[PDB]
């Protein structure tokens, strides 16, 4: 029974903590605490989430910051584009006004 | 196979495993402890019976003795031969040893019989017990009334030896009952033998067994969701991912693979 | 507390337990059984002693009984009463009940003897035993020899 308590503790509750981080991990919550107990099993398995969620807002933050440079830098030119057409308008009615000129 | 059940519950199987033999392995011990604990209650009352009986029959002879003193002293006196203890006295004697022979033999009928004893054999030698008891008891009336000459004439001879081969039947009995009660020892004693050499190499057997299964259904899959972690961690997202039955080792399987 | 250690260690260290209290408490019931059997090598000798001490102190009485019928017959020959087995017959029976005592004896001389046996109790009822053996050794000559008042005045 002592033995049967002991393990209880040792590994229902700390292997349903990983589980579950896998879960919450996996449907995109990358804020859950993760803590590692010893260098025994469960362990090791701890401390290699760890390293793996950290990879996930390593990526996730890198693409976030990737990402809004192209809408920001693509926003550049297509609003270059907005005033150049609209000052190539004016240029090409330059040239009807030009060209009648000439007439 | 142990992916149906969960992890803690096979391990709490494997220690009740060792929990059981120790109940059911003790429980044959309990067992020789108990029948052993009978040996010596059975010992103990063979030994009682001969105590008690041993007194009955040393009452019969030294009774025997007195009245054979007091006959001779009765015979002295008509010639005159000497002198000493007056015949009163030595009938006396008599009677106080043939007291005794109840005394003794009545814890005799006390004592509880053994059930494997011989029926047959208590009643041969309880038979010539009256017929002896009332033997002597008999010489010393025909004494004290002067009858000396039928004294002598009397089946008292046969009666001593008659009560003396159902006495030695009986004692004889009880010693081959008594090496019975030995070999009894002997069987409990081996009992706990082959319990003891048997139990241990069954126990250290399962022992050898117990440590694959343990690795068979914890370091085995526990390694594998480990290292896994490590190659999508890494990048190598082409192993795929098994699950591992129902247990907590399947549901993060599971999980992992979405 | 298991949590300083893994848990393979832990159930490795818990099977060792088992296979230990296997061992002794299986010897405890071993060895109470052995002190049982202790007690049968004691008891299987009292038996033997007793045995042989009875048969033989049954022998003495059996041979004094027989030595009595013998100075009974002899006294009634001289009065001339009645008739029956002559003397030299019975005091032939004492004989033989006489060496009884001593093959009866004897063994209990071979026995062994445990150290817990009143070792004083052994030598007071061989004292005995031997002044007793010599003195209805004496009775066979006394008898013989015609001392039919010495014989009844012995001690």
């Amino acid at each position: 029974f002592a033995v049967w308590f002991g393990i209880k503790a040792s590994l229902v509750a700390p292997m349903n903590r990983l589980i579950d981080s896998i879960r919450h991990i996996a449907g995109g919550d990358l804020v859950k605490p993760i803590e590692v107990d010893g260098s025994n099993e469960m362990g090791q398995l701890a401390e290699s989430l760890r390293h793996m969620q950290g990879e996930l807002m390593r990526t996730v933050g890198d693409v976030r910051n990737g990402a809004n440079a192209i809408y920001s830098g693509a926003s550049e030119i297509a609003t270059g584009n907005n005033d150049l057409s609209s000052r190539t308008e004016q240029q090409a009615a330059s040239l009807e006004e030009t060209a009648a000129s000439m007439e | 196979m142990l992916k149906r059940i969960k992890i803690v519950t096979s391990l709490l199987l494997v220690l009740a495993v060792f929990g059981l033999l120790q109940l059911t392995s003790g429980g044959l011990f309990f067992n020789a402890l108990k029948n052993d604990k009978e040996n010596f209650t059975v010992l103990q009352t063979i030994r009682q019976q001969q105590s008690t009986l041993n007194g009955s029959w040393v009452a019969l002879l030294q009774t025997r003795n007195t009245l054979n003193r007091a006959g001779i002293r009765y015979m002295m006196d008509q010639n005159n031969i000497g002198s000493g203890s007056t015949v009163a006295e030595l009938m006396e004697s008599a009677s106080i040893s043939l007291k005794q022979a109840e005394k003794n033999w009545a814890d005799y009928e006390a004592l509880p019989r053994d059930p494997r004893q011989s029926t047959a054999a208590a009643a041969e030698i309880k038979r010539n017990y009256d017929i002896y008891h009332n033997a002597l008891a008999e010489l010393i009336q025909l004494l004290g009334a002067g009858k000396i000459n039928e004294f002598f004439d009397q089946p008292t001879q046969g009666y001593q030896d008659g009560f003396e081969k159902q006495y030695v039947a009986y004692m004889e009995q009880n010693d081959r009952l008594h090496d019975i009660a030995v070999s009894d020892n002997n069987a409990s004693y081996s009992q706990a033998m082959w319990i003891l050499v048997g139990v241990m190499i069954v126990v250290l057997a399962v022992i050898f067994a117990v440590w694959f299964g343990i690795k068979a259904s914890l370091v085995a899959p526990m390694n594998r969701l480990i290292d896994s972690i490590r190659h999508i961690a890494g990048g190598d997202l082409v192993k795929p991912i098994e699950v591992d039955g129902s247990n907590e080792m399947g549901q993060l399987a599971e999980s992992l693979r979405h």
